[PDB]
C-alpha cells in the first residue's frame, strides 16, 4: 500500500534555495534506498537524484552536477532535495519513487507518486 | 543414545565441550567456598557480643600482628575481594557457556547447509523450502542451547550438591527438616500442577490453532464475504471460537503462576522456620550458631534458581535432546550425487524417449523426444504447472530420467557427465531473487571478481548505462531482491549473472510474466542479441514473445507438439 | 494521548479496570502484613516473657492458653495459616490480570476483525494478509499485555514504597545504607550495561536479518546453484558472515547476564554486612533486632521480583504502549461503506467504457466496451497478470471504479445498490479455502443450517455420492483445506457454497490450473449445465474450456476485442 506525498516546491524565482520534503509510509523506510524523478512537458521522463540506505553514499546526474546536495532524515521518514538555479527544464515536477529508478524501463513504475509539486522558475 | 552426539563436534568443539565440564564444577566450588567464607567472617564479627569465648580473637588473633578491629575489618575486605572475584568468575563461566553454545551453531549448521547444497535437485524438490531452511537453522539453535543446558545443569546439579553438602556440616534436624520440606515441595509442583501446566498448556495451542486458523481462512473469503454482505454467519463463528480461545488461554497463564506463588508463601515459611528451631533448642551460640544461620540464608539464595535451572534443563532435555539428535545424522548423513567425467557438445542434444515425472507424481510426458542442434533458440509453450518447466528441469542436469537417455552428440547424459554438463548454462529467473549487497557479487554469485569478465558482461547486458548514475556504482547495495533494483533491472542483472558463467547455453523459465508491456520485447531482443553466439531455451507462458525463436515447442497433456 | 483509550473500552472494561487497580494497591498491604506479622510472632518465640508484660500481652496469656510454649505455637499455624492464605490471595489476583488480558485480547480483536471485514474492497486488496493479521493478533496481544503490565507496575512500585517504609520503622542506617546501595546499583548498572546490552543487542537484531536474509536467498537460487556447482564463492560470503553473526552473538547473551551475575554479588555483600553490622552494634537484644534480620531477608526477598516486575513493566511501557495505542484510532475508527437500497437485474449489464486503475497505479484499461445480457455465458480471455480478475470483479458490486458505469437495466451501480447486488452474486473459488468444520457449515458459510434450502444443494453439487462414502457424511469435518477431498471434491463444495446464497451472476475467477483435464472436464460439464438459469463470467486462464460459452470477451493491453 506503498504511498508517499511530496509537498514542498513553489514557484520562487531562480537563483534562489528551494527544499522539497518527500515523505513516504508503508514500508521499512531504512532498509531502502531512495531517488528522484521529473517528467518534463511532452517531453517522457528524466532522473535527477539517488542515494544509499544509510544516507553516507551520494549520486548526481551530469545537467544538476554540483548544484544540489542530497540528504536522507530516517527520523521523520522524508527525503530531501536541495535546489538552487533552474533552468528551462528544471520544473519537470519532482515525484520521489522508491528504489533505484534511474535505467530506462525501470522508471515506467509507480513506486511512489502522490500529486506533486510544480516548480516552473521560468525567467 | 550418546553415541549420536560425539559425531558432530571437532576437536575445536569437543575439547571446548570439556573445558565448560570442568568449569561447570569449578564454578561449583566456587560457589560453596564463597558461602562458606562468610561462617569465619560472621562468627568473628558475632564474637563481640560474648566477650570471649572461644581462641576467635584475643586468643587467635594475636598470631599474626595487628588488633580485633583490623582483623575483622580486613576479614571484611577479603570476603569482597573473593564476592567480586567470583562475580566475575562466575560471568565469565556464562560466558563460555554462550561462546560454546553459539560457537557451534556456526561449526555444526556450516555442515548441514552444504548437505542440502549437494542432494539431487530432485530430493531438494520433494521437501518444500520452509523445511529445508528450518533443518539447517532451527535444529542447530535447539542443539546449541541444549549442549549449553547440559553443561549449566552439571553446574547446578554440583551447585545444589556440594552447597547441600555445607548446610549438612552445620546443622542436623533443620536439614533434615529442610531437606524434606524440600523434596515435598518438588513434589505437587512437579507431579499436581506440572501435569495441569501442560493439561491446560497445550490446550492453550489447541485454542491459538483455533483462533488463528479460523482467521486467516476468514480473512480469505474476504470477497465472498462481501457477496455475502451478511457477516454474521462468520461472526457467530468468530466470537465464540475466539471465546473459546480466551479461557482455554487464561488457564495456562494461571497454573503458570501457581508454582512461584505457591513457592513464596513456603519459601517464607520454611524461612522463618530456620530461626524457630534455633531459639528454642538450645544450642544457642551467640556467634557459633548465630553465624550458620546466616549461611543458611546465603544458601538458599543461591538455592532457589538453583532448583529452578535444573527443571529449566530438565525440560530443555525432554522438549529438545531426543527430538534434534537423531533427525541431525539422518539429514547430515544424508547422500549425495557423485560423478566424475567430462562431455562435450558441438552437434545436437538429442533427447530419446524421455517419459518422466516427479517421484510420487503422475508421469506428465511419457515418451517425449526431441532434438536440440547447436544454437537452434527453441521455446517450450505450456499451460503453466503442466510439464514445461518439468521437461526443462529435465534437459538440464537436473532431474535423472526414469526410461530417457538425453544423448549430446550421441552419447548419454548421466552422472558421469551432468556435472560438466551443468556448468554451461544459465537461469535467469525473471523474478530473480538477489540477496542485499553489491551488484558485482550477484552478478559473479559470490565466486570473487573477474573484472576483465565483468565489463564485458554488463556491456553485452546492457548495464553500462545503469551502473554510471549509481551512486556507488557497481558497488551500490542492491536492497534485498528487488526494492533498489526494479523488475526489468533485475532483469539484466539476471541476465549479466547467467553471460559472467560464459555459458553455451541460456534458459529462461518464464522470463516474461514480472514485468510490464514495454520493458518485455526490449530486454527479449537485448537477449536474442548476445544469444547470437550462444544456444537458447524459452519457457514463455505466451505466445509472439519468441517469434524469432526459429523451433516452438508446445507441450500439452504429456506430447509434445511443435508450432512455429 | 490518554483519551484514545476510553474510546475503545467500555463500562464494563472500566469497572474491570477499577477492580485490578484497587487490588493492585490492596496486595502490597497484604505482602507487608504477611512480613510485618513475622516480627512479632519471632519476638515472642524467642522471649517468653513477653507474655507476661506490656499493655499488649499479658490477659491473653490466661485465656485457654496455660503455659506460654502452647501459644507461641498457636501463633505459628497462625502465620503459616496467614502465609497459605497468601498464597491462595495473590494466586487470585495473578488470575484476574490474566482473565483481563487475554480477555481484552478476545473483546478487542473481534471489533478490529469486524472493522477490516466491512471496509471496501480496494482498501482491503493493497494491504497483505501477514499485515492484516499481525493488525488483529498480533496488536491486539500487545496491548492486551501492555494493559497488565501498568496495572503490575502501580502495584509493583506501591509494594516497593511501604515494604522500604516497613524497613525504616524497624531501622535507621541499615535501611540507608541500602537505600544508597541500591541507588548505587541502580545507577552503574542502568547507565554501563544498558547501554551495551543494545548496542550488542540491537546489532543482534541488525546480524540476524544480514544473516538469514543471504541464507534465505541461496534457497531461492539452488537452481542456479546446481549450475555454477562451486559452492566455494557462496561459502566464502556464508562463512565470514557466519564468523560476524558468531560473536555478535555471544556478546548479547553474555552482557544480558552480566547484571544477575554481579547482582549475586550484590546480594551477598549486602546480606553479611546487615548482620554484620547489626552485630557490631549493641543494640544486640538477643531477639530484639536479631529478629529484624529476618525481616530484612523477607523483605528483600520481595524486593528482587519486586524490582523485576517493575523495570519489565517499563519495558511494556515503552517497547510497545506508544506504538499500540495510536494504531488503534487508525484502525478502529477505519471508515466503511454506505447506502441503503435494492436493485433489480433483468435486462442487460452495460459496462459502457470501463477505464480503471488501482489507488495509485496506472490504468488497465483506458476505454472499455462491453454489454451482458440475463444468461449470457461470458468469458474473458487473458494473461496471468493483465487484469484478467479485475473487470470481472468491476462487473459485479466489487472495486468502486474511476469512469465506469456498470449499467444494470439502464441502472447505475452505487453504494446505495451495491449491498443489494452484491447480494446477487457468487464466487465458487476454484482453490477454495475451506476451515475444517462440517461440511454443511462449509456450504451454509457459517450462516447456521438449513436443511430446507441445504439439502437441495448437497443434490445440486453433485456431492451426495460422495456425502455416501463419508464417514460423518454432511457433518463430516472436512479437515482443514482439502484432507481426503480430492481437488474436485473441493471445487463441489466451491459451488455449493456460493449456490447457497441463491445468486444471478456466476463468477469462475481462473476455475482451471491444478486439476488433471479429466477431474475438471467432470466439473467444467457441471457447470455449463447449471448455468442456463442464470448468467455467468468465467476468468479462464487456457483455452478449450470455454466451448458453450456464448461469448468471449478477449481484453488486451487496453482495449476490449471479442472472440466467440
Ligand atoms: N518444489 C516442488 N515440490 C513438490 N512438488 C512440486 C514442486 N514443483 C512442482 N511440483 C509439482 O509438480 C508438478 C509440475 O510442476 P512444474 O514442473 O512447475 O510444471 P511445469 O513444468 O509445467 O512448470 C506440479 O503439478 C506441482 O504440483
Ligand atoms: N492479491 C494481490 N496482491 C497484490 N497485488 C495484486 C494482487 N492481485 C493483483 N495484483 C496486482 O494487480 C495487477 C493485475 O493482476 P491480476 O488482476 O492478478 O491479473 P490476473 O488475475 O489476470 O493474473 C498485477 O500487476 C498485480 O501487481
Amino acid at each position: 500500500q506503498v504511498q508517499l506525498q511530496e509537498s514542498g516546491g513553489g514557484l520562487v524565482q531562480p537563483g534562489g534555495s528551494l527544499r522539497l520534503s518527500c515523505a513516504a509510509s508503508g514500508f521499512t523506510f531504512s532498509s531502502y534506498a531512495m531517488s528522484w524523478v521529473r517528467q518534463a512537458p511532452g517531453k517522457g521522463l528524466e532522473w535527477v537524484s539517488a542515494i544509499t540506505s544509510g544516507g553516507g553514499s551520494t549520486s548526481y546526474s551530469d545537467a544538476v552536477k554540483g548544484r544540489f546536495t542530497i540528504s536522507r532524515d530516517n527520523a521523520k521518514n522524508t527525503l530531501y532535495l536541495q535546489m538552487n538555479s533552474l533552468k528551462p527544464e528544471d520544473t519537470a515536477v519532482y515525484y520521489c519513487a522508491k528504489g533505484y529508478v534511474v535505467d530506462f524501463l525501470d522508471l515506467a513504475e509507480y513506486d511512489s507518486w502522490g500529486q506533486g509539486t510544480q516548480v516552473t522558475v521560468s525567467s | 543414545m550418546v553415541k549420536k552426539l560425539f559425531f558432530i563436534l571437532s576437536k575445536e568443539d569437543k575439547n571446548f565441550l570439556f573445558f565448560l565440564l570442568v568449569f561447570s564444577v569449578f564454578v561449583s566450588f566456587i560457589e560453596t567456598f564463597a558461602i562458606s567464607l562468610v561462617m569465619p567472617f560472621i562468627t568473628l564479627a558475632s564474637d563481640f557480643s560474648y566477650f570471649d569465648r572461644n581462641k576467635y580473637l584475643i586468643s587467635l588473633k594475636e598470631y599474626l600482628n595487628i588488633p580485633v578491629f583490623e582483623i575483622i575489618v580486613y576479614f571484611g575486605v577479603g570476603l569482597i575481594v573473593f564476592y567480586v572475584f567470583r562475580a566475575l568468575l562466575n560471568a565469565y563461566y556464562f560466558h563460555l557457556l554462550a561462546r560454546f553454545s553459539k560457537g557451534r551453531k556456526h561449526a555444526i549448521a556450516y555442515k548441514v547447509f552444504s548437505k542440502f547444497l549437494n542432494i539431487n535437485y530432485e530430493k531438494f524438490t520433494q521437501k518444500n523450502q520452509s523445511e529445508i531452511l528450518k533443518s539447517i537453522t532451527g535444529e542447530v539453535y535447539n542443539l546449541s542451547t541444549m549442549i549449553s543446558s547440559f553443561l549449566l545443569l552439571m553446574s547446578e546439579i554440583f551447585v545444589v550438591l556440594l552447597l547441600y553438602a555445607l548446610m549438612l556440616l552445620i546443622n542436623y534436624k533443620i536439614t533434615l527438616f529442610l531437606s524434606i520440606f524440600m523434596v515435598l515441595n518438588a513434589f505437587i509442583l512437579v507431579k499436581i500442577l506440572s501435569p495441569i501446566i501442560k493439561k491446560a498448556g497445550l490446550r492453550r495451542e489447541e485454542a491459538m490453532k483455533n483462533f488463528f486458523e479460523i482467521l486467516n481462512t476468514n480473512l480469505n473469503n474476504f470477497k465472498f464475504i462481501k457477496l455475502k454482505t451478511k457477516e454474521d454467519g462468520v461472526l457467530s463463528l468468530f466470537k465464540a471460537q475466539s471465546e473459546a480461545f480466551s479461557k482455554a488461554n487464561i488457564t495456562n497463564e494461571s497454573v503458570a503462576a501457581v508454582p512461584r506463588i505457591y513457592l513464596e508463601g513456603i519459601g517464607f515459611c520454611v524461612l522463618v522456620f530456620i530461626v524457630v528451631f534455633l531459639v528454642l533448642k538450645n544450642e544457642s551460640d551467640i556467634s557459633g550458631i548465630l553465624s550458620t544461620i546466616s549461611i543458611f540464608v546465603l544458601a538458599l539464595y543461591r538455592l532457589m534458581p538453583s532448583a529452578n535451572r535444573i527443571i529449566t534443563s530438565y525440560h530443555d532435555l525432554l522438549y529438545y535432546h531426543s527430538s534434534l539428535n537423531i533427525i541431525y545424522q539422518n539429514l547430515r548423513q544424508e547422500e549425495e550425487n557423485l560423478g566424475e567425467g567430462k562431455l562435450s557438445f558441438n552437434q545436437e542434444l538429442k533427447i530419446c524417449n524421455l517419459s518422466f515425472g516427479y517421484e510420487g507424481k503422475k508421469y506428465l510426458f511419457k515418451n517425449l523426444n526431441l532434438n536440440i542442434k547447436k544454437g537452434e533458440k527453441i521455446a517450450f509453450i505450456g499451460e503453466s504447472g503442466c510439464g514445461k518447466s518439468t521437461l526443462v528441469d529435465l534437459i538440464i542436469g537436473l532431474l535423472k530420467p526414469k526410461e530417457g537417455q538425453i544423448l549430446i552428440d550421441k552419447q548419454e547424459l548421466n552422472a558421469s557427465n551432468a556435472k560438466n554438463y551443468r556448468q554451461k548454462i544459465g537461469y535467469i529467473p525473471q523474478n530473480i531473487y538477489l540477496f542485499n549487497d553489491s551488484i558485482a557479487k550477484n552478478i559473479t554469485f559470490g565466486d570473487a571478481v573477474d573484472e576483465e569478465k565483468l565489463n564485458k558482461v554488463i556491456k553485452q547486458a546492457n548495464l553500462e548505462h545503469f551502473i554510471k548514475n549509481l551512486p556507488q556504482g557497481v558497488q551500490t547495495k542492491v536492497g534485498d531482491g528487488g526494492s533498489n533494483l526494479s523488475g526489468g533491472q533485475k532483469q539484466r542483472i539476471a541476465i549479466a549473472r547467467a553471460l559472467y558463467l560464459e555459458p553455451e547455453i541460456l534458459v529462461l523459465d518464464q522470463a516474461t510474466s514480472a514485468l510490464d508491456t514495454q520493458s518485455e520485447a526490449k530486454i527479449m531482443d537485448e537477449i536474442y542479441k548476445i544469444s547470437k553466439d550462444k544456444t537458447m531455451i524459452i519457457i514463455a507462458h505466451r505466445l509472439s514473445t519468441i517469434t524469432q525463436c526459429d523451433k516452438v515447442y508446445r507441450l500439452e497433456h504429456g506430447k509434445l507438439k511443435e508450432e512455429k
